[PDB]
């Protein structure tokens, strides 16, 4: 055989740079570098180097000595053009009544830019404003041409083919095999790591796959996790009101394990947070620590409770116990890298903001090592280990104060950046156990047990079964 | 002006993507460090872009109605996307933000987006058995290469002409005949004028409501997940737009396994033990369609393997 | 056009005195590739554009590409110091200052025919002189 096709089904809207095109479907350009990867590591395996060695003595590759890729062409087309476009975002807001029969929304999703997306500004494609009458309860009107210019939108199509061409036949019944695993185990697209892309297979050369997700996902990943949703009646609406349960549901286990709930009378700690003070080094994590510097400075923090000190129920305090300072550290690195802190002091219209660097460049990111996969409205939390190159690095901390001042009568705009004089933490501290440094030891598997069996009051925080740990 | 590119009201579009991109206008930098990273230097070089991106094709354009006139009856082929690339390799960059990296393959006189005839023609011999040289670096891969290439040819020719059995030495000898114009081995045949095969340049024929080239990404990350990636910006044809293919071929005749002139077929044909079982003939109708297989199987340009540059039917 | 042996002269004591070429007679095997692309991207996208891409210091690069264009300056500079007096009247013969930047001379005197002509032949003188040494 020199030919495979395979007809792919979606599952979750792909975040498409380059929707403009009517023909705007899964890049090839990103498909091929993970599933020859995938191929490598299938054939050695669970070992590159064996997989590529394989490829190598069967005339696979094509350059035998310095690249992954293996020879042969992959085509990605859209059978039908008619696609569902959707808007993404991380804040709730009304729906406009008067929309494209195509456009849908996601109000909670993980996907948190394009906030300005949604707003103000005359450049946002739903724009709020206060309704008449009553206050409050604002209402949304649709702006065509703001959607025209988005750098990203939502996009599902109908079942698309794949083309994949090999004038070597043990090639492509190699790919044959590992296909369907492959789609299973990835997402493509904008914050695929939280079930934005993924894609199964259907028919391969016209035969209906049966591919279990359950064990492809336990061969390839080291702890599986599946949750119930709430199987709710009124299952015509299949794109809304499922997307929307299940993309909230995602924001609200993920900002469970990294930092917490806070809503309503509603607290759920850190279970990231809670997983350091239980082991012996009794890491605290550096949000602590920022508070706690800002504070002493001249600044006053928005907050009716004390920064969060151990376990228990109430240490709502803002010293430390007594004989010496908390050991701290960066603990919110290993879950995903970010730039800046913004603590939103309370004297209003002015803000902190502190900034992240690598104290070295040598980490500018960091992709969070959760992977949340969505097929057949069933949620597997799946992951391997971290990159152990991301523990005990350094990281220098700008404190900078920033005052969205009260317009100027002519723009509502602030340019205000002031340093804030925080008095620095000195880099080999506590023998470089300050508060710059990420965590000396930390297993996903040990954490994923511990957050997952983690309860108060009753039942699970996160509903999940263990399928693989 | 803005669109239409037609030939009285338009900037030749590899003029504007080569020489005139780098212009040096006041107030625009970027042989600093500063300059190169700054917002002036990616707006100057977005509305560049924009520029270059803004002009369409109509069927009924004088320049594609001369091609055909001067070159015959095109082949018409339709991008899909991934988008288009030709002349990936040419040197366009200077570190700036917001430019194309990559070249693009512009004809010199009318300023449309082409693919060379050579391009055409080594992409079509590609899949072709007798197509690698055979060398010391080659030999390694060489019989696997004919091997595989021979019963795809095979299969191709079968499928486009009523021949029902082809040998390896018969299609030797055709590929050889199509691309080399000779013998297998470095024999001359005595050909006619129009016994030769010429591979034309294939140009942009109609972008039907819409521009034809358009800007796409490729962004690599490294072998480290932790440092940041690579933005590469470059210019690619619009999918949905019309790729003429201009060919000169004519009927190849195979009698007894090696390729014949015309006046030479027609003497064997005129002679007593003339045997029909070991003539074979393929007319340029069938190389056409052959021709489209294999461009429709495996597509034309750079970065092929991920997807750009495959067609359609018109 | 023909490359004088002086040029070529002037080539190789401009890679010895910026360090292309070691004590040893050698030298990294990438400013081959270095000095073809720039001869290239001169042709194609044009004398500031090259002269900009490859001056940059802030590379991504494995070796230090900016020595190539102080190679060209030095040749320049070279072929400029046996300019007649005749051919002063012409051509500009002021010698480049060392630590300005060529791009920048380049604009500032514009886009003369001479400035491209120069680059081109030491692009060529250098790729020879390149051509007479061992990659590593």
């Amino acid at each position: 055989m020199n030919q495979l096709t395979a007809i792919l089904k979606q599952h979750t809207p792909m975040i498409h740079f380059q929707h403009n095109e009517s023909g705007a479907t899964l890049r090839a350009s990103e498909v091929k570098p993970l599933l020859d990867k995938f191929i490598l590591t299938k054939l050695g395996n669970g070992d590159i180097r064996e997989g590529r060695l394989y490829a190598k003595k069967n005339n696979w590759l094509i350059d035998n000595e310095k690249n992954y890729a293996l020879n042969y062409k992959l085509s990605i087309s859209l059978q039908k053009k008619s696609r569902l476009e959707y808007l993404i975002t991380s804040s709730t807001f009304p729906l406009p009544t008067e929309r494209p029969s195509n456009f849908f929304t996601i109000q909670n999703s993980p996907y948190f830019a394009q906030e300005k997306c949604v707003g103000i500004n005359t450049n946002s494609t739903i724009i709020l404003k206060k309704s008449n009458s009553d206050p409050r309860k604002k209402e949304a009107e649709f702006k065509e041409k703001n959607w025209s210019q988005i750098d990203k939108k939502g996009l599902e199509w109908q079942d698309f083919t794949i083309k994949i061409f090999s004038l070597k036949g043990d090639l492509i019944n190699k790919i044959q095999t590992y296909l369907p695993a492959f789609f299973i185990c990835h997402n493509f697209g904008t914050r695929n790591n939280k079930g934005f892309g993924s894609f199964t297979v259907e028919y391969i050369n016209n035969q209906k796959n049966i591919c279990n997700v359950e064990d492809t996902l336990k061969e390839n990943f080291a702890f599986v996790y599946k949750k119930k949703i709430a199987l709710s009646r009124q299952s015509t609406l299949d794109f809304i009101y499922i997307y929307n349960q299940i993309f909230s549901t995602i924001k609200k286990d993920y900002q469970i394990l990294k930092s917490g709930y806070n809503f309503r009378n509603e607290y759920i700690k850190s279970l990231l947070f809670c997983y350091f003070v239980s082991k012996y080094p009794n890491y605290r994590w550096e949000k602590r620590k920022m508070k706690q510097l800002i504070k002493a400075r001249g600044y006053e923090l928005k907050g009716d409770h004390s920064p969060i000190s151990g376990i228990r129920e109430n240490d709502n305090s803002w010293n430390d116990p007594n004989p010496n300072g908390y050991n701290y550290a960066y603990i919110r690195a290993i879950l995903g890298l970010a730039e800046q802190y913004e603590f939103q002091l309370e004297t209003p219209y002015q803000k902190a903001i502190v900034k992240i660097k690598s104290a070295n460049n040598c980490i500018s990111r960091y992709k969070s090592p959760l992977l949340f996969k969505i097929i057949n409205n069933s949620i597997y939390l799946v992951g391997n280990e971290i990159n152990t190159e991301i523990l005990n690095k350094p990281f220098q901390y700008s404190y900078i104060e920033q005052t969205k001042n009260k317009n100027m009568r002519t723009g509502k705009s602030e340019i205000t950046e002031r340093t804030m004089h925080i008095n620095e933490i000195e880099m080999n501290y506590k023998n470089r156990i300050n508060y710059h440094y990420t965590p000396t030891s930390f297993s996903l598997i040990d954490f994923m047990q511990y957050a997952m069996s983690y309860k108060k009051n009753g039942k699970n925080i996160l509903n999940y079964i263990p399928l693989k740990q | 002006m803005p669109k239409n590119y037609t030939l009285q009201n338009a900037s030749n579009l590899g003029w504007l993507f080569y020489k005139d991109y780098y212009r040096q206008e006041p107030n625009v930098d970027f042989i600093s460090t500063q300059g190169k990273e700054s917002d002036t230097t990616a707006d100057f070089f977005r509305k560049t872009n924009q520029r270059i991106t803004a002009y369409q094709l109509n069927s009924e354009s004088p320049l594609v109605a001369a091609f055909n006139n001067h070159f015959g009856t095109p082949l018409q082929l339709k991008t899909i996307y991934p988008g288009l690339i030709t002349g990936s390799g040419l040197p366009h960059q200077t570190g700036s933000k917001g430019e194309f990296k990559l070249g693009f393959q512009f004809d010199y006189t009318t300023g449309l987006p082409y693919i060379p005839g050579s391009s055409i023609k080594g992409t079509l011999r590609s899949m072709f058995p007798f197509s690698l040289k055979d060398k010391g670096s080659t030999k390694r891969i060489l019989p696997e290469y004919r091997k595989e290439r021979m019963e795809y040819i095979r299969d191709l020719i079968i499928e486009v002409t009523n021949i029902n059995e082809i040998s390896d030495t018969e299609i030797q000898a055709l590929e050889y005949a199509i691309f080399t114009n000779s013998t297998p081995s470095g024999k001359t045949i005595e050909f006619s004028l129009e016994e030769k095969d010429v591979f034309y340049d294939a140009f942009v024929a109609d972008s039907k409501d819409g521009v034809m080239l358009s800007d796409d990404y490729i962004t690599p990350h490294g072998e480290n997940p932790l440092k940041d990636p690579k933005p590469i910006l470059f210019l690619k044809i619009r999918p949905d737009v019309t790729i003429n293919f201009y060919f000169k071929l004519c009927t190849t005749h195979l009698y007894k396994e090696k390729v014949c002139s015309s006046k030479q077929i027609e003497e064997i044909k005129k002679q007593n033990d003339f045997s029909s079982s070991d003539y074979k003939m393929i007319t340029a109708h069938q190389k056409r369609n052959l021709f489209e297989k294999i461009l429709l199987c495996i597509g034309i340009g750079a970065k092929t393997n991920i997807g750009y540059g495959q067609l359609k039917k018109l | 056009m023909k490359i004088s042996k002086k040029q070529i002269e002037y080539a190789i004591e401009a890679l010895r005195a910026n360090n292309i070429i070691t004590n040893d007679n050698q030298y990294p095997k990438v400013f081959k590739g270095y000095i073809s692309s720039f001869g290239a991207a001169v042709i194609q996208s044009g004398l500031i554009p090259a002269i900009i891409f490859f001056e940059n210091e802030d590379n991504d690069a494995n070796a230090d590409r900016h020595k190539i264009i102080g190679v060209l300056k030095d040749i320049i500079n070279a072929m400029r110091q046996q300019y007649t007096v005749t051919d002063a009247t012409i051509l500009v013969s002021s010698q480049i200052p060392a630590n300005y930047s060529m791009a920048q001379y380049i604009i500032e005197h514009g886009n003369t025919d001479q400035l491209l002509k120069e680059i081109t032949e030491a692009a060529v003188a250098m790729k020879l002189a390149l051509r007479m040494y061992k990659s590593e």
